[PDB]
């Protein structure tokens, strides 16, 4: 009562002032953790658009940009899953022009080897002439 | 008694208040970070598909330059052939007037 309650109490104080501290520890911990995970986004981020605005697909209005915006913008704090929300935005539009590119390119091969089979044409043509004006230049100077 | 005895019965539950707080805190703060590797991973596609992007642009423009060679060739063959027929049939000329 007096004194074994009361000290009790006290032990629970200590106790529990003790369990705070591992608590304000952890929270402290996780911010750190937090704030270095961060980081590493943003800098993956600025790979991302200095590569980007080399290609010219940024900034709003460039011109291999079809006039989609491909800038992304990483905020502290958003919700679950800040950066898979932009799917739409900025994957889509990407996986646009990759496969406007992979098309592009099966039709410039289409032409390429057209005109690869053109000139062995005519380089058979051409080496079947020179054959016949050799053999008409020795008949005409055997006459 | 009661006086002291009511003051560690109010600290006690200030205490566990205040720890009530902090792992509210903390646990905002642990989905965050649970959050990030799948944010990582999304920065990780978005570079792979640019750098994809960049890649083929650079062999799409490869393609159209020697094809664009590849028609100047066929160009001076045509020249080429377009001559040595004329030849050729000027020799058989030639040869009927010997």
């Amino acid at each position: 009562s007096c004194n074994h309650e009361r000290n009790e109490l006290q032990q629970t104080i200590n106790k529990l002032t003790k369990d705070l501290e591992a608590e304000q520890q952890k929270l402290w911990n996780e911010e750190l953790k937090y704030a270095r995970g961060k980081e590493a986004i943003e800098t993956q981020l600025a790979e991302y658009h200095k590569l980007a605005r080399k290609l010219k697909l940024i900034p709003k209005g460039a011109e291999n940009s079809k006039g989609y915006d491909f800038e992304i913008k990483f905020n502290p704090e958003a919700g679950a899953n800040c950066l898979v929300k932009y799917r739409a935005q900025v994957y889509v539009p990407l996986k646009e022009l990759l496969n406007e590119t992979e098309e592009e390119i099966n039709k410039a091969l289409n032409k390429k080897m057209g005109l690869e089979d053109t000139l062995e044409q005519l380089n058979a043509m051409i080496t079947e002439s020179k054959r016949s004006v050799r053999t008409l230049k020795e008949e005409v100077q055997k006459c | 008694c009661k006086n002291y005895k009511e003051k560690m019965k109010d600290t006690v539950q200030k205490l566990k208040n205040a720890r009530q707080e902090v792992v509210e805190k903390y646990e905002i703060y642990g989905d965050s970070v649970d959050c990030l590797p799948s944010c990582q991973l999304e920065v990780q596609l978005y570079q792979k598909k640019i750098q994809d992007l960049s890649d083929n642009r650079e062999k799409l423009a490869s393609i159209l330059k020697e094809s664009l060679n590849l028609e100047d060739q066929i160009e001076s063959d045509e020249s080429e052939l377009k001559k040595l027929k004329t030849e050729e049939n000027s020799f058989k000329r030639l040869m009927i007037v010997c």
